[PDB]
């Protein structure tokens, strides 16, 4: 039954923190972080969307979306990314 | 059970139906029980049973039930489990005409009828294949004129049909058949009541003859066409351009 | 009877009309012109004209369908003498043919029920066995009495020949020279692997076919039919097969190089109205790649390479690749894999594979042999399945070397031979390449060497005409454009609906664009000017001396490069169906190649 | 292109994630697969669709599977100090996705 | 026969197409003599069947005779009485033109005495015949099929395609041989013709020079109960990665007098054959012919040589110079004849060649397989400008 759909009414949020940490990546990291992941975090925030069995994409589920992502790419690094620890915490 | 009703009720060609129906499915029954009874074909396997059943019930009868060598050995192994004219004075029975008669596909009506003419009037003979030819033609003529009235390539290929189902190439003789059985059934009252049925009258109908012999012009003799003709006709060429 | 419905049947021929206009009527007196003795059908349009026939052609076909055939005869044989009559003795059964849609009911849910009956399906093929024969008209001669006899027969393709016509049984020879026959084969079917059960494996069926019913598919392509559940020969059984009155194939499954090539004429204003608009290579470049974006340089290349160039034979045999090669090379996003998964869609019959060969995928011939028989026969090829098309890499990394060889030949000569055993193959490839690079560890390459990612440093810089490093360098707002750009596409539809109104405008979609790509891919005689000749020698002795300096600095240059943009421009002003070249787009050639040169440098 | 123990009947079965191209295809062990059973499934998550080019038979399908997985890494423990493609042998191409 | 169906079936066929396997020859019986040793008589039965004649002639179920109608005795002239050959083929399409990706169309085909010792595996065919079709299947006897698809022929003809050991074997004429007794008393022509050769393509003219005299050959002299000494030649190049070797390659395929292909890498079949014959005729054990071998009197394109494992080189010695394989297998100890010619081509390891460094270390293989080769050329691509300039314009000359 349900295909819910997304409202693109902040979406250009995407934009900014995309930028934002594919910049803060060279930072202090070796490996990238790349539109792949992007289109993966909107993959699962239509799959939660499946989930709630709700009409469409909710806003405040992006944040569970794109937390799984961060955290994802925190474990598969050196210890060097410990500092990605501290600097990618804000957009939890 | 199909099977059953269907062999059952193969005898025609009120307890009677149900009882034999009831005592072919005990017969069989009992025959197929023990271990006594083996090497019969089911391919037969419903006939002197319904001989037997109908030995049974109330009534029975010895003709027309059993219409051979393990018929015999079943019924007792059961049993104890338990030109054509020139022929002077040829001879007949029931159903020798009664295949002459339904060749032609002809009720059984017609077939007894004549049959009834043969067992009173069979008995200054001379040949009876002559006065039954002339019988079933009469016949014949009687009750198929409506696809002769439209199809005139019939009435050869009848005349051809039983001029050599007696095997002759000359047919003369054949038409003498037919007229002088018609000199003779000229007049009985069943006769009459074929007449009327299926109207023929020389074959042709009586609210138009009776016109055409009193004394008239407004006989209709048919050269003309009718007009249902015409408008089945129309559509040959209607689609002519192809 | 029967003959109300024989006539019930054939007022459907000529008195059938549907958008006022006669259909079948029609029909037939072109197939007569086509000397095909057969017809198509809808039983869809007989229910409402006429319930007389459906309700009992369903439960006792074979009953009826040989009266269809002699009703047809019948009409064939006025229709002949009336044509002879209007312009300018053996006219035999018509084999019927006929469709349905109304439903699919699938092998699983048969039974032993509705047997003999008709039946709707759908499946996948195997078999192409062998055009078996059966007899139709065969004449016979008594070897005593030289009692001349014939026979025919007709739908079965009951009784045997006669046992007696003194000559003893078995009296009887057939002649063949004065015989006819027919051809049938053996076909077969198996369900959709994605409905079944988790466990077992399939269950498939025969069927048989006839005339001009034959040959019409071969396997892979999956089909609907429809037929009759007949039966021939435990404790007492027959076997249940089917037979066909009825198949309807996809147009064209998978790609067949014995494709279309006389177009229609319809399209030709509107492909010469696309000839002769001077926003043609922009608009080309605007749509190649809608739902992408910048690389522009890039997307500019692809119609240089899909219309091909100069096939050019000269009286040796030395030929040109008509075609043209191409590298992509660079980093995850970036969009090296999205075109490449496009580009099969925009491709009339080309083909994409992964690398090492994909699963079950010869990446060239790998030739076996026959389970019957156990004889030789040329199986398959990436490079062959192909033939006269592009073909799509990803993962050109791990080859294997001898994976590598023969398609590092074909890239400059497009034909592979192979000489095992007993077979001697000269098989032609005659393809267009598309690869994708797997950089190691990323980006550092422009720091280091032009190579540095895997140990072929050769075949790089030398059998590839389009290298280029594909990237930027994480602006820090090109990421929102890009973003933006393509957020849009997953709901809301405006990067989608900008396309229909500019499809509206000035651009053209999928389909319109193939078709002219196939159309002037078969089309055009190029050629190019004397006057463009010095234009690029000069060029070509330029950054040969330029680039000396600066390579004999301790930091390629082939012949190739130089004989690549002969081909590149051609092809660009081929998009405007140029027999010649001016400088117009020879401009173009250096300003896209130059972006080569100075990832020569780094 | 597989035979079968009743009369012969070539068929056409194709690997678990075939069934599932709506549903799911689990796996374990990834890592012990040699060269074809490698690329198969690369293809697989790449273009969501197989290619036959055997046996008198061409074709393909639809593999758009859901992908599960498992393997061993390289010493038991993890190697915390290391990324993941240097820890585990596995290639990239197909870890992309 | 992709396309030859029941329509036209007693209609004169001509098909194109291979050969893939055949039938052991058998001489036959047309005539029977047996003998009357009591008067010095003789008397001669013959026989007839299905497939000596189209025409459905009344059949004559004919047996072996041992008595005579007195009932004497009877005996045979095996050698006065005469027998006839017999062969049948199977044949399928052409390779070349295949729907690739699908299975062959093979039939099976029919011969007589003249024309049967033309034919074997790998070879290109076309022939002239009849698709008849005999039998009664089914009709008379009882119970599903009906005949037997075939051919029989009253012409053949082979001819050549690029790889396979065979010629087309071009003709001349008066006027030709008069040009070129003309081409011969031209005191430059080896020079001209040298130039001549691939005038696609400039330069490398010592180098084709060379595959001029290799095509043209020794002489490969035998002995006087000796061993046999060598006529032909094979060439060797090295260079920089993107000249004309591989081209010439191809250029030099279609140019013989014959020529068959390589790839480089391929194991057991390069020259050999297995040794496993698929017979049901029989149970026996021969040979098909094997690949290398499949050149007699040619010449062999070979490239890639440095991705070649010493598994083949070792096999190789005795082909270059000895011309000839001999081998051991569990069934068959038997000789057979490669007496070839080559082409090479390579690749160095560091993608170049240079003259301050030896010519030597960079080529990596044995001294042997160098002396092995008659001739060795190598070629550069260091650059200049007016090394090419003209070749550049020669080039967009012949465009
Ligand atoms: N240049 C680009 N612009 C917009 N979207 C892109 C671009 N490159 C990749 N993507 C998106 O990111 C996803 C990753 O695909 P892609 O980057 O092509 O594969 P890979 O990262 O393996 O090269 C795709 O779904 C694609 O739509
Ligand atoms: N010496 C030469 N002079 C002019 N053109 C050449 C020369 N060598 C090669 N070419 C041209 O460049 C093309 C490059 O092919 P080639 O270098 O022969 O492939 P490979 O390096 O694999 O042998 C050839 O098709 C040919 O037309
Ligand atoms: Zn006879």
């Amino acid at each position: 039954k349900i295909y819910p759909k997304l409202h693109q009414m902040d979406m250009d949020k995407v934009s900014r923190v995309y930028a934002d940490l594919r910049r803060e990546s060279i930072s202090t990291g070796s490996f990238p972080i790349t539109v792949r992941h992007l289109e993966s975090i909107l993959r699962i925030a239509e799959s939660f969307a499946k989930m709630r069995l709700s009409e469409f994409v909710s806003s405040y589920d992006l944040d569970r979306a794109i937390k799984v992502v961060v955290d994802s790419f925190v474990d598969a690094q050196k210890v060097s990314v410990r500092r990605q620890l501290r600097r990618s915490f804000a957009i939890y | 059970q199909h099977c059953v009703a269907e062999v059952l009720r193969l005898d025609p060609q009120s307890g009677y139906l149900k009882k034999l129906t009831n005592a072919t499915s005990i017969l069989y029954n009992t025959s197929l029980n023990k271990v006594m009874l083996k090497q019969d074909e089911e391919v037969a396997r419903c006939h002197i049973c319904a001989y037997i059943a109908s030995q049974k019930m109330n009534e029975k009868h010895m003709p027309d039930l059993c219409y051979p060598k393990k018929a015999k050995h079943l019924m007792n192994l059961f049993r104890q489990s338990l030109s054509l004219l020139v022929k002077k004075y040829c001879k007949m029975t029931t159903e020798e005409i009664i295949r002459l008669c339904n060749d032609f596909e002809l009720p059984r009506e017609v077939a007894y009828k004549i049959v009834d003419e043969y067992n009173i009037n069979a008995s200054r003979l001379v040949c009876p294949w002559q006065l039954v030819c002339g019988l079933v033609l009469n016949c014949t003529f009687i009750v198929f004129n409506e696809r002769r009235r439209k199809d005139p390539r019939i009435d050869h290929f009848i005349v051809s049909k039983m001029c050599s189902l007696m095997l002759t190439s000359k047919v003369d003789d054949v038409i003498e058949c037919v007229k002088l059985v018609k000199e003779l059934i000229i007049g009985e009252k069943w006769f009459r009541d074929l007449q009327i049925r299926y109207d023929d009258f020389d074959g042709i109908r009586y609210d138009e003859i009776i016109f055409r012999k009193l004394g008239s012009m407004l006989q209709t003799t048919n050269i003309l066409v009718t007009d249902d003709q015409y408008n089945i006709w129309k559509k040959r060429i209607e689609m002519d351009l192809a | 009877d029967n003959t109300e419905i024989i006539k019930s049947f054939k007022n459907f021929i000529l008195e059938f009309r549907l958008d006022s206009q006669f259909i079948y009527r029609d029909q037939l007196r072109n197939n007569i012109l086509v000397k095909n003795y057969s017809l198509t059908v809808n039983m869809e349009h007989l229910i409402g004209y006429n319930e007389d026939i459906y309700k009992k052609l369903s439960d006792e076909p074979s009953d009826i369908i040989p009266l269809f055939e002699t009703a047809i005869t019948q009409v064939a044989k006025r229709i002949s003498i009336l044509s002879r009559a209007q312009s300018a003795n053996s006219l035999p059964t018509f084999q019927l043919i006929l469709n349905s849609n109304a439903n699919q009911i699938p092998l699983r849910d048969l039974d032993s029920e509705h047997v003999s009956k008709i039946v709707r399906l759908s499946g996948i093929i195997i078999s192409t066995s062998v055009l078996s024969s059966r007899a139709t008209y065969l004449s016979i001669m008594c070897r005593n009495c030289r009692h001349t006899t014939s026979i025919t027969i007709n739908n079965f393709n009951t009784v045997s020949l006669p046992r007696s016509c003194n000559c003893g049984p078995d009296p009887y020879i057939i002649i063949h020279e004065s015989s006819k026959f027919i051809d049938q084969q053996f076909l077969k079917l198996q369900e959709i692997p994605e409905l079944v059960p988790v466990g077992e494996m399939p269950r498939n069926l025969t069927m048989t076919c006839d005339r001009y019913l034959t040959n019409k598919v071969i396997p892979g392509t999956r089909v609907t039919i429809v037929g009759i559940y007949s039966i021939y020969n435990g404790v007492a059984i027959r076997t249940p097969y089917i037979k066909i009155l009825g198949i309807q194939s996809d147009v064209e499954t998978s790609s067949i190089w014995n494709s279309v090539t006389m177009f229609t004429e319809e399209e030709e204003e509107e492909f010469l109205q696309l000839s002769r608009n001077p926003k043609l290579y922009e608009i080309l470049t605007n749509s190649i790649a809608p739902s992408i974006f910048g690389n522009e340089d890039i997307k500019k290349a692809i119609v240089c390479l899909l219309m091909g160039g100069s096939k050019k034979i000269l009286p040796d045999g030395m030929r040109l690749r008509g075609d043209i090669n191409v590298l992509l090379l660079g980093d995850p996003g970036t969009a090296k894999s999205q075109l490449l998964k496009f580009v099969e869609k925009v491709s009339p019959i080309a083909v994409y594979t992964s690398g090492k060969g994909s699963s079950a995928a010869g990446l060239t011939a790998s030739v076996q042999r026959d389970p019957m028989t156990r004889e030789f026969y040329l199986e398959g090829g990436a490079m062959v399945l192909a033939d006269g098309g592009v073909v799509c890499i990803d993962e050109f990394d791990k080859m294997r070397d001898e994976d590598r060889v023969a398609i590092h030949e074909a890239m400059e000569q497009q034909t592979i031979s192979i000489a095992k055993a007993g077979i001697t193959t000269v098989l032609n490839s005659r393809t267009s390449v598309l690869a994708a690079a797997n950089p190691i560890y990323g980006r550092y390459d422009d720091l280091k060497s032009p190579g540095d990612n895997i140990d072929f440093q050769t075949t790089i810089l030398s059998r590839f005409d389009m290298i280029f490093i594909v990237k930027d360098d994480h602006n820090e707002e090109r990421d929102i454009s890009i973003a933006n750009h393509v957020i849009n596409i997953h709901t809301g539809n405006a990067n989608a609906m900008q396309n229909q109104q500019e499809e509206n405008g000035s651009e053209i979609s999928i389909e319109k664009m193939k078709r002219y790509i196939t159309y002037c891919r078969l089309k055009c005689a190029p050629r190019l000017s004397p006057q463009a000749a010095e234009k690029l020698s000069s060029n070509f002795v330029t950054i040969r001396k330029q680039l000396l300096i600066n390579e004999l600095e301790s930091t390629p240059i082939t012949i190739r490069q130089l004989e690549a943009i002969i081909r590149i421009t051609e092809s660009l002003a081929k998009l405007e169906l140029s027999p010649i070249a001016q400088e117009r787009h020879v401009d173009e050639a250096i300003r896209l190649f130059q972006a080569s040169t100075m990832d020569a440098a780094s | 292109v597989r035979k079968d123990p009743i009369t012969k009947e070539w068929t056409l079965e194709g690997g678990a994630l075939v069934l599932a191209d709506k549903g799911v295809c689990l796996i374990d062990e990834f890592d012990k697969m040699n060269d074809q059973d490698r690329t198969s499934i690369h293809e697989a998550m790449e273009q969501q669709s197989i290619s036959i080019s055997k046996a008198g038979i061409v074709t393909t399908l639809q593999a758009r599977c859901s992908i599960i997985a498992a393997a061993n890494p390289n010493g038991g423990r993890y190697n915390s100090t290391l990324p993941l493609a240097q820890n585990v042998s596995l290639t990239e191409p197909i870890l992309s996705r | 026969p992709r396309t030859l169906t029941a329509q036209h079936l007693n209609k004169l066929v001509s098909v194109e197409g291979i050969v893939t396997k055949t039938s052991l020859v058998r001489p036959k019986l047309i005539r029977s003599v047996h003998y009357a040793a009591k008067t010095g008589r003789f008397h001669y039965r013959d026989y007839t069947d299905a497939t000596t004649t189209l025409t459905t002639r009344i059949p004559t179920p004919a047996i072996y005779p041992t008595e005579d109608t007195e009932g004497n005795k009877l005996t045979t002239e095996y050698g006065y009485s005469t027998f006839i050959d017999h062969q049948r083929i199977t044949v399928q399409e052409m390779p070349e033109m295949a729907p690739a990706g699908q299975l062959p169309r093979s039939i099976d085909v029919i011969l007589d005495d003249d024309l049967v010792d033309k034919t074997k595996p790998g070879d290109r065919v076309n022939v002239v015949g009849v698709f008849k079709s005999l039998g009664a299947g089914g009709m008379n006897q009882s119970n599903l099929i009906g005949f037997k698809t075939l051919i029989l022929g009253n012409t053949v003809y082979p001819l050549h395609a690029r790889s396979t050991g065979v010629a087309a074997r071009q003709m001349l004429t008066d006027f030709d041989i008069r040009n070129i007794n003309k081409l011969s008393k031209k005191k430059d022509i080896f020079d001209i013709l040298s130039q001549s050769l691939a005038p696609s393509i400039y330069g490398h003219d010592h180098i084709k020079k060379a595959i001029l005299l290799m095509l043209m050959g020794g002489v490969e002299k035998n002995l006087e109960n000796g061993s046999h000494l060598r006529g032909d030649i094979n060439i060797l190049m090295v260079g920089d990665p993107s000249t004309a070797k591989s081209q010439l390659l191809r250029f030099v395929l279609n140019t013989a007098s014959l020529a068959i292909a390589t790839t480089g890498r391929g194991s057991s079949g390069v020259g050999l054959t297995a040794a496993v014959t698929t017979d049901r005729e029989t149970g026996e054990r021969r040979l098909e012919a094997g690949a290398m071998v499949l050149a007699d009197r040619g010449v062999v394109c070979i490239d890639e040589f440095d991705k070649m494992t010493d598994v083949d080189r070792v096999a190789i010695h005795e082909v270059m110079e000895q011309q000839t394989v001999t081998i051991a297998k569990a069934g068959i100890h038997t000789t057979l004849n490669a007496r070839c010619s080559v082409i090479a081509a390579a690749n160095p390891v560091f993608g170049q060649y240079d003259v301050n460094r030896d010519p030597h270390q960079n080529i990596a293989l044995p001294d042997s397989l160098l002396s092995r080769f008659d001739l060795l050329f190598v070629v550069t691509d260091d650059i200049n400008e007016i090394r090419d300039r003209s070749i550049s314009e020669h080039v967009l000359r012949t465009h």
